[PDB]
């Protein structure tokens, strides 16, 4: 498409016929990456309170 | 049983790793007595640990009456969040008395889950700099896939799991070929480990990404495919896997592009991706119905879509293909032109689109005349070669020269004696001697 040649001077005589091609239309599909890898460390933090003032 | 004896049994159980019989005893302490808080802490800490959210929030929803003095701020907060409730975790962390370093922990994968990258950087910063712990790698890698989605999806620039993290973040940069590089070295400190394969899945999924943007559309659909293949527990990268096919297949393989999209509305995914990949699903589901007939459903999806004004992803585009699609586009050309107008910092791929649908079957001038109007990539070689072709198709000479005149001046005005600007005289000079 011509969306992505912004560049240059090509002839490309399509752009005056039906097939001017000058942008995506239907527009292109978008691709996500993979989300980064995250880690809930929360999960280490919970444990039982300090029971030295409550032990034998 | 003397009370010391079932504390240091508890502790010693608590010690040892597993929690349920030491909820067992945290109980029976409880039916002995109802007012030592201890108790109570212990039983939320047993039920969290458990995997029992519900149980422990209930608990303290319940005993709340009686539980004052500190209150158990960061177990209820964290009890709110793992059961996706976000908004009132947000507020339970933030009406906490004291602030402690499990909270802020919390608040900022909170703030992750909220897509609010910048405080939740912040936040990420001052945990990894501030605390330390056996888990310093999480921390790390945990704050380089902070970054890695900010600079993906926020337009920000900046062990296998961090270098993973790298590849993801200088794709998000737009980096390619030293991607391949990257991941292929996580993959080596991959192999190195387990010798689990979720970990290489995730690797290679990444991977076929790069070859899926860099063109090697085969390669990265046959990745894709053994990765789906191999059946990883995650439910995200599921997710994401499906909608690359889903990019990759595009109007061709539709039966394999409804099972992707029956795996990419699945339960969770609405919490594990961010909101700029739901919409980029969104977008991506809306095309697939357009491309198979699906015309209501994918009005509502672009309607939907519109309605949370997305950044990046502009979906009247879509609407407008419906419009272009049954041949009725009369409207179209006034849905995006007040669309353009609403919207001035976006109307440049509008009316670029707009010049399109002018030349599909005629009215070439008004097509032009809408190429004009887009200021902001005006002066463009491939945009000025464009109107000169259609301006000698109808022999409108004195416009192809004056567009000319406008894009040599806004040249020489802005970048003097650049190589586009150079080949720009050299073409007009050559027009104008076979066009007198």
């Amino acid at each position: 498409p011509l969306v992505e040649r912004f560049e240059t001077f090509c002839l490309d005589p399509s752009l005056v016929t039906k097939q001017a091609n000058l942008v995506h239309f239907p527009p292109g599909f978008q691709p996500i990456p993979c989300k980064p890898l995250f880690f809930d460390l929360a999960l280490n933090h919970v444990a039982f309170p300090p029971l030295e003032d409550k032990l034998e | 049983v003397s009370v010391p004896a079932l504390w240091s049994e508890v502790n010693r159980y608590g010690q040892n790793g597993d929690f349920t019989r030491a909820l067992k005893t945290v109980n029976k302490i409880l039916q002995i007595n109802k007012d030592d808080v201890t108790a109570l802490h212990c039983k939320v800490v047993c039920l969290i640990q458990n995997g029992s959210f519900k149980e422990a929030l209930n608990v303290i929803n319940t005993h709340t009456k009686v539980l004052a003095n500190n209150s158990l701020s960061f177990e209820k907060a964290y009890c709110e969040y793992r059961l996706n409730r976000i908004e009132n975790a947000l507020k339970t962390i933030e009406s906490a008395n004291q602030q402690t370093d499990k909270l802020k922990e919390l608040y900022g994968q909170v703030l992750y889950r909220l897509e609010r990258y910048d405080e939740c950087l912040a936040v990420y910063r001052d945990l990894v700099r501030n605390s330390q712990d056996d888990y310093d790698e999480e921390r790390k890698t945990n704050l380089s896939a902070v970054v890695a989605a900010q600079s993906n999806w926020e337009k920000v620039v900046p062990t296998h799991e961090l270098c993973y993290n790298t590849a993801c973040a200088l794709i998000g940069q737009g980096q390619l070929n030293q991607a391949m590089k990257i991941l292929q070295k996580a993959e080596d400190l991959c192999r190195r480990s387990l010798s689990p394969q979720a970990e290489l899945a995730i690797i290679h999924g990444q991977m076929a990404y790069i070859l899926q943007l860099q063109g090697r559309t085969e390669e990265a659909l046959q990745l894709y495919n053994q990765i789906i293949k191999l059946k990883p527990t995650d439910v995200g990268l599921l997710a994401v896997i499906a909608n690359n096919i889903i990019t990759i297949n595009k109007d061709q393989n539709v039966f394999d592009s409804k099972k992707k999209v029956k795996l990419t509305n699945a339960e969770g995914v609405e919490f594990k991706l961010s909101k700029k990949q739901l919409q980029a699903i969104e977008f991506n589901k809306a095309l697939l119905a357009m491309y198979t007939n699906q015309a209501e459903q994918c009005r509502k999806i672009s309607a939907s879509l519109q309605s949370q004004s997305p950044e990046h992803l502009l979906p009247v585009l879509i609407q407008a293909a419906q419009l272009c699609r049954e041949k009725q586009h009369t409207k179209a050309i006034e849905l995006l032109q007040e669309f353009s107008d609403q919207h001035p910092e976006n109307a440049a791929e509008i009316k670029l689109t707009m010049a399109q649908l002018k030349i599909s079957q005629g009215n070439i001038s008004k097509a032009c005349l809408i190429l004009r109007s887009i200021e902001e990539l005006k002066h463009k070689p491939g945009m000025v070669s464009a109107l000169v072709t259609m301006y000698s198709h109808e022999e409108d000479i004195d416009s192809a020269i004056e567009v000319f005149t406008q894009a040599i001046q806004w040249y020489q005005n802005h970048q003097p004696k650049s190589p586009a600007h150079l080949s720009l005289i050299r073409e007009a000079a050559n027009f104008k001697l076979k066009y007198g």
